[PDB]
């Protein structure tokens, strides 16, 4: 199960 | 062999899973990047005001 | 027919190779944009010292 997504759906989430 | 046939079927199950997961992730990158663009456009407008003070 | 189903699996593979190539492009693009955002902030920092 290996493919990358974003850190969150909001910016930045820091 | 008939065992190699059975195993090769299971990958095709993983493949579907991989397609599905990668598909919803490129789809999440869209929302994330659309938000970063909001921030960037904000910073640019902000830089543009700091340049009027020059 | 089965030959019709094997054709779909071939298509599914094409779509995955695509979804993965784009996911990589999203990654590299992301890192560039993050470097860019830091640059904007770094420039805001320099402008504010005036």
């Amino acid at each position: 199960d290996l493919a990358v997504g974003p850190p969150s759906l909001n910016y930045p989430g820091y | 062999a008939m065992g190699s046939f059975n195993s090769s079927i299971n990958n095709i199950h993983e493949m579907e899973i991989q397609l599905k997961d990668a598909l919803e992730k490129n789809q999440q990158w869209l929302v994330y990047d659309q938000q970063r663009e909001v921030y960037v456009k904000g910073l640019l407008a902000k830089i543009f005001e700091l340049e009027k003070k020059t």
